[PDB]
């Protein structure tokens, strides 16, 4: 009834997974992880590589096929009773999400810069790439994607058109592939040192800013809650 | 680590290490290591790398394994950029100290301005002991002696600690109260406008005086100890003193020189010439790091990483004496598996097939002649 | 005036300014002040400035106080911009015809492109007469004299005038009607085009002809007197004449050099070697314009402007003649309250406390030697 600790899920599942990721880069930054030419990173760290994108690409099409098909078809009367229910699954959704994109965004970022600080990268595939890149972005927009879903599928209101704020907040994430990818692509005529504040990694920094459409998606999602028959009791008791 | 992924021939034409030397294998935590050596800055520098006008003497660790207490090339210490001078040839001396105990492979970098770490060869060191009992202590001209390990940490700590405190607590006030959904509706219809009164606008004021009065307090405060400070001491160092080589008795001539698809091995067809007054054998070519030795005429001892070093890699079609008037063309080849590990057989993929090295000639009294070659270099696959 | 401002290490280490000589102290308009010296690009040449390959040999006086005839590095006439080489040393002459009655504080400084003009020690040199006595008169390739105070004016003057009027001309024909408020709301409701017609647009290309008109024919008018005409001469001369200097004799090494905080004085530890053969001893210490004696030693003739020499104002620990094949280490202090006036004090605030100054060596017969020295700058507070 209401709203559930399946949010403890959302919050504890990338917190485990990272922290056993966080642990297992410790343990094979050194070791394995230094010398990309010896054959236990072709196994510590290349096969993590492989592993990660074949399972990314399965689960966001079990992800997003699932919820796509699950969709309330007879959408046109269901209550304002389970119209809350629903906002508040949508809102762990974002909570997911939000969790998702500060790992990926602040945690896994800036720590790629450290590691740039104190080893001359042997290839675009580093351990903290491999993770940084490859698992960590590619995860909060899966999350992201799955939000988005959710809330056209499920809620009225968001069900109507096509949300700008909120295709902004989740494709810019998708857009940060090459955009974060140019961190080392562009930074190689002109200066192949990865100094932050070069052109190439500029794409970034824009695609960064798009994490911004979450307040015009918060609107949005605070209106449906209105919409729903919501906000009137309390709100006219104040 | 770093180099062997970077391009082969930029490897080979940019600076030349040798000499090098270590002082120890194995060290105890707070226990010094030091780095000896000279580099040439090869006079066919590549297009791609902005001469070296601002470059920096720095060292290839994972970190501060090792903190740089001091370095100097030519007599002068080096806390600076430097201006280094195409074709010249400098001593360089780094010294470190161990902090971080295990075993770490160091190498000596050049920072190349425009485009480049330019990494020398790689030594394993040992560090044995405990982080615990790393000290780095400096005496100012202020009289205190300091620990930079933890020197202002706490201030450092308290100063971030106390704002975002004072951050926290502006927001704390305002979400004593709802946050969102009455607060956005009150907006919509009708005025906002009695979301924020009074009570309100006086702390508002509280904080923004409070602010600015805490940050000027603070200030002169800092100033008040610490009155004596300069500021960040920077700016490139020019003069560097090069060493005076004297002028090589032997003059080599490089007429074609290839190396095989997939091998592991160079051949090139030199013509030796000894000019000066002593038998002359060829001892040593040197590539990009990679040592490849004749042990029939050199060995050796200074303890050179030892996937560099190929003891016998060298080969002569005829090493016997040159002597002095003569002078012979002759077939060598560099061989070793460091070719292949090191990638210099990246050089297929490399915009520039031309190599550059140093060879090592010695006289019967075993004093020593270094020539450079430079040339193209060309595949043979068939 | 504009130096003392100027960071006080780029003072020292830019360009070094010396034997300069002044004809004149006062002199009347239409007369001649011509000024000479010698000056060393140095080479440690700050990252901050441009290296001169592009540089201008300036004068520092509040504008054309007086107007400089002709000047000179090296042999060669300089009105254009000039390629200097780092380390290298030139001898200029300025030759400036005085023009404004007054007090001036003339300076000789170097246009030294990217970032900066490198300002000269300045002297007071006093003009007396009238400005109605000045002549600058000029003689073309074309036969004409005349004088360039005035060339020209009347014809410039006309032209503007001309012009402006018939600008005026043009808006005085259109506010002859009123001009705003009415023409405003005719555009409004209805349709404008009343406020505009045929009496109107035939003065519009009335104008529009005559314009076309006037500047072709006044062009090619232009053209009828002064047929022969070239283009602004303009471009960097290169392979400017350095000075051929013998190699110094002594040879000095600074080990250490402080200054104190709040002080007018900087102490510093050089090892004096003395090479060559002739009892030697030293007798000043140029550093930033400003010129530190030994008086024991020697004594300026030049009028070095008053407030940059300090007479005995550099003191050595030991200055007894230094032997030749001698070689002795001593303490120097340069101290004058110039130290503190024209702000090399301000040191401090600098990114890179390193001084540049030339010491000047003096045999028992009087002549010299010029060593230049360089070396990191330490402050001591307590």
């Amino acid at each position: 009834l209401l709203d559930k600790k399946w949010l403890t899920f959302a919050l504890a599942i990338y917190t485990v997974f990272y922290l056993w990721v966080r642990w297992y880069e410790g343990v094979y930054g050194w070791s394995a992880g230094l010398d990309s030419f010896a054959p236990e990173f072709e196994t510590y760290w290349m096969n993590f590589l492989y592993t990660e994108i074949v399972l990314e690409i399965v689960t966001a099409s079990i992800l997003w096929g699932y919820l796509w098909k699950t969709r309330d078809r007879n959408l046109a009367a269901l209550t304002p009773r389970e119209e809350l229910r629903r906002n508040f699954t949508h809102l762990v959704w974002l909570v997911a999400y939000a969790w998702a994109i500060y790992w990926g965004a602040s945690y896994f970022t800036e720590q790629d810069g450290t590691w740039h600080q104190t080893i001359v990268r042997d290839t675009d595939f580093t351990p903290s790439h491999i993770i940084e890149f490859y698992l960590s972005y590619p995860i909060y927009i899966i999350t992201g994607f799955a939000a988005f879903i959710y809330a056209k599928t499920r809620l009225p209101f968001f069900a109507k058109g096509i949300s700008l704020p909120y295709l902004v907040l989740v494709v810019g994430p998708f857009m940060i592939l090459p955009n974060v990818g140019l961190n080392e692509w562009g930074h190689t005529f002109w200066f192949m040192e990865e100094l932050f504040v070069a052109p190439l990694h500029y794409g970034f920094v824009i695609f960064g800013w798009l994490a911004l459409a979450v307040m015009g998606t918060l609107t949005q999602t605070f209106y449906s809650f209105a919409q729903g028959g919501l906000g009137q009791s309390l709100c006219e008791a104040v | 680590h770093g180099e062997k992924s970077q391009a082969a021939f930029m490897r080979m034409r940019t600076i030349h290490w040798y000499d090098l030397s270590w002082s120890k294998e194995k060290v105890k935590i707070n226990e010094t290591v030091e780095i000896k050596g000279k580099f040439h800055v090869f006079e066919g520098w590549p297009e791609t790398v902005d001469e070296p006008d601002v470059a920096f003497l720095n060292v290839g660790m994972p970190g501060p394994v090792f903190i740089r207490k001091e370095s100097y090339i030519g007599g002068q210490l080096v806390p600076r950029s430097v201006r280094l001078e195409i074709g010249k040839t400098y001593d360089f001396r780094v010294v470190l100290k161990a902090r971080r105990p295990g075993d770490w492979h160091v190498h000596t970098m050049m920072n190349v301005q425009g485009g480049g770490p330019i990494i020398g060869p790689g030594k394993w060191i040992t560090v044995e002991g405990s982080m615990s009992e790393f000290r780095n202590p400096v005496t100012t001209l202020t009289g205190q002696t300091v620990d930079l390990e933890n020197y202002n940490e706490g201030n450092t700590y308290f100063w971030h600690a106390f704002w975002f405190a004072i951050g926290v607590a502006w927001i704390g006030y305002w979400s004593r109260r709802p946050i969102f959904i009455p607060r956005l509706l009150m907006v919509d219809a009708g005025r906002a406008d009695e979301l924020v009164s009074a009570t309100d606008r006086k702390v508002a004021m509280g904080f923004l005086a409070a602010t600015i009065l805490i940050v000027v307090m603070a200030m002169s405060s800092a100033n008040s100890k610490y009155p004596i400070t300069i500021p960040l001491q920077a700016g490139t160092m020019r003069g560097m003193k090069p060493l005076e080589l004297p002028a090589p008795t032997v003059s080599v001539k490089v007429e074609d020189a290839t190396y095989r698809v997939p091998g592991r091995a160079m051949r090139m067809k030199l013509t030796i010439t000894n000019h000066g007054n002593s038998p002359i054998r060829l001892g040593e070519f040197y590539t990009a790091s990679v040592r490849f030795l004749d042990s029939d005429v050199y060995k050796d001892t200074t303890g050179y990483p030892e996937d560099l070093l190929a003891e016998d890699g060298l080969s002569v079609s005829d090493n016997s004496p040159l002597a002095p008037g003569e002078t012979r063309t002759v077939d060598v080849t560099a061989s070793d598996a460091a070719w292949e590990v090191y990638r210099l057989s990246d050089i297929i993929y490399d915009p520039d097939s031309r190599f550059a090295g140093l060879l090592f000639f010695f006289d019967a009294t075993g004093n020593r002649q270094v020539v450079q070659i430079d040339a193209p270099l060309i595949p043979s696959f068939m």
